[PDB]
């Protein structure tokens, strides 16, 4: 924990929140130019956690609520996320009469403390259905971005997360009225039959250097599975997936050059340095193990 | 008149209405500032939404009041 | 001991944020303060969420606000049922007598209230979270009141292990100004120093067998023995062979890598070339 820096690091700016940039950019409107604007999600740690942890209380019924936050650039930042008083069958949820009494409370609630942030976005769990956009979920998420233009649609599995080990979080965005524009078919089977009208985002999260220095000691167990991680088995499938990707990627940026060359040649890097970070696990094993008593 | 109406994510709407004026006044007020249907709109005050049977003559509405637009969501 | 607490991996988080946030925000570290919340059954005390709190400064004492609490108290209660108020928690350092007065001011909404103290600017490997308890002891006079200390466990819920874990095994927080070579070593670095840790404390206590100074154990003696003849784990030369494959294998990777990163950069320096040198 030494030999290092301590004071405000270079994973704490993006908690700030700065009133004056997000009003210019809340004025500027840069969204309606290029309808394929925003591409990427980050969510905070503690947002996704209490996302999760709201949709598998609610058991096999469906739950919904707000998440708060800003946009940047081409990207939209989801910090916090409040749950709604909420009485949904196993299938809809409606939020009729005190949801919103809730929402417009909690708001100015939270504003009272410091929560500096406006509403981003929705979210609601499919309790084992999946992660798409329903006909009505594409409905009110055209709803809400036909007037609250920064908008985003997150749609959370608890039971097939609980089942499988994995968080199933996707973030989409509808196209507005009119806008058309041995390979699996799931790319079309896994959403509905409104595929073509809205579009999914890049997801990703990121935490506080309080968050991660916190969650360092969060548990003195782990070191046995770092020990013997056995890195380089458990994903060569996806290392080989990546491989195969990029090949497409590397295929596609030859023919248009005969700026496309600079994703490839990052997707390229990260496989390496992963690859890379395996080996170098493994020579540590075999330096702190088999070089003993030789 | 100057009634403030503001959504959640930060838009700003004035408004021009007596208080005599009956709720759907706000309504239509706000249809042709900005055209979110009457089906799909709830307004919240103090923390209550208001019913459309209650005219705003015995309100606790004098002036400075804020109003807070939402858009009705569901999901399945 | 006293009674059992319960801290969920969802607590700390909040405080972490909260502090994050409000330093962030005022520029320069500050002290925050909330309210947590939870469950009593029998003699066992659990806390699962917290929520922040609005507190008011008169010259040097700090008021907790109380309308606001109430407003909070009935908001939270609609999503959270079996939920009820438990103790309140602060960041900070050694204790304080403002928190202390804190505590006797709260004292006056629940009959036993906690006092969970984090510490954010901590500097040694100690663990930073201390769950005290304030039980009004019986002591006439002054008030003489210190908080016991408690240990407290983690319960946890499943989704909660699992979104836990999610961020745990999270990477992608950074990778900006510091490489990622140094946060992907830094964790073979804690797991190498906490087993040279156990290891060291085994040869202590060998070593204290052996000098004589503590009683002769005959079955630590031969367990120890047991593990001390097998370090060389699977010395064979299939394993050698494998090894050398895997580096092999590795290596021609990073050169399928490291060339389409060189034609990439070949590629700008042509296209700079190729307007800023040619003659239209």
């Amino acid at each position: 924990l030494a030999n290092n820096m301590q004071e405000a690091q270079s994973i704490d700016e993006i908690y700030k929140y700065d009133k004056k940039q997000q009003q210019e950019i809340l004025a500027a409107k840069p969204w309606t130019k290029d309808h394929h604007y925003f591409k990427y999600c980050k969510i905070s740690a503690l947002a996704l956690l209490k996302m999760v942890m709201h949709a598998r209380s609610g058991g096999n019924l469906a739950v919904m609520g707000l998440m708060l936050g800003k946009v940047d650039g081409e990207t939209m930042i989801i910090m916090d996320s409040f749950a709604l008083p909420v009485e949904g069958t196993e299938t809809r949820v409606n939020a009729q009469a005190a949801a919103y009494e809730y929402m417009a409370a909690y708001i100015e609630n939270a504003k009272q403390v410091g929560r500096l942030e406006n509403a981003i976005g929705w979210y609601h769990s499919h309790p084992g259905y999946g992660c798409w956009l329903s006909g009505i979920n594409v409905s009110t998420q055209m709803l809400n971005q036909q007037f609250q233009e920064p908008f985003v649609a997150v749609v959370i599995d608890p039971t097939r997360t609980i089942s499988a080990g994995k968080v199933n979080l996707g973030a989409f965005r509808t196209y507005p009225k009119g806008y058309k524009p041995t390979i699996p078919l799931n790319k079309i089977e896994d959403f509905g039959v409104h595929c073509k009208q809205y579009y999914a985002l890049e997801v990703s999260y990121f935490k506080s250097s309080l968050d991660r220095k916190l969650l360092e000691l969060l548990w003195n167990k782990y070191w046995v599975n770092t020990l013997s991680s056995s890195s380089l088995l458990t994903n060569a499938d996806y290392t080989t997936g990546q491989v195969f990707d990029l090949s497409e990627k590397l295929e596609q940026s030859e023919a248009q050059l005969g700026d496309k060359l600079a994703k490839a040649t990052r997707d390229s890097c990260k496989t390496t340095i992963e690859a890379i970070h395996g080996l170098m696990s493994q020579v540590i094993k075999d330096k702190l193990f088999n070089q003993i008593n030789i | 008149m100057l009634i403030k109406v503001k959504t959640l994510t930060g838009k700003e709407i004035e408004i021009d209405i007596e208080p005599t004026d009956k709720v759907e006044r706000i309504k239509e007020r706000v249809e042709e500032k900005e055209g979110i249907p009457p089906q799909q709109q709830r307004l919240i005050y103090s923390g209550k939404q208001m019913n459309d049977e209650k005219t705003a003559a015995d309100y606790k509405i004098l002036g400075g009041s804020v109003l807070h637009l939402v858009l009705a969501l569901r999901g399945g | 001991g006293s009674v059992s607490v319960a801290l969920h991996p969802l607590v700390i988080l909040n405080i972490s944020d909260h502090w994050i946030r409000m330093r962030s925000q005022e520029g320069r570290p500050v002290q925050v303060i909330g309210a947590l919340i939870g469950k009593q059954e029998g003699r066992n005390i659990e806390v699962m969420n917290s929520f922040e709190l609005l507190s008011h400064t008169v010259e040097e004492k700090i008021i907790i606000d109380k309308e606001y609490y109430y407003t909070k108290e009935e908001q939270f209660k609609q999503v959270f049922k079996e939920l009820e108020f438990l103790g309140w928690y602060t960041t900070g350092g050694p204790p304080d007598p403002s928190d202390i007065h804190v505590h006797k001011q709260v004292c006056e909404i629940i009959e036993s209230p906690l006092f969970l103290k984090l510490n954010p600017m901590t500097k040694h490997t100690d663990l930073p979270v201390s769950v005290f308890e304030s039980v009004i002891d019986i002591i006439n006079g002054e008030a003489t009141m210190l908080f016991a200390e408690l240990t407290y466990t983690l319960a946890t819920e499943e989704a909660e292990r699992i979104g836990v874990d999610h961020v745990a095994r999270m990477t992608a927080t950074g990778s900006g100004e510091n490489s990622t070579v140094a946060e992907h070593l830094i964790a073979q670095h804690s797991a190498i120093k906490m087993l040279h840790s156990r290891v060291k404390l085994i040869l202590e206590y060998v070593k204290a067998s052996e000098a004589g100074e503590v009683p002769f154990n005959h079955e630590i003696l031969r367990e120890a023995y047991a593990l001390c003849h097998c370090l060389p784990v699977l010395s064979t030369d299939k394993f050698k062979t494998d090894f050398y494959d895997q580096c092999n294998d590795v290596g021609l990777m990073a050169y399928l890598g490291t060339i389409t990163k060189t034609c990439n950069t070949m590629n700008q320096f042509v296209n700079k070339f190729n307007v800023l040198y040619d003659r239209q």
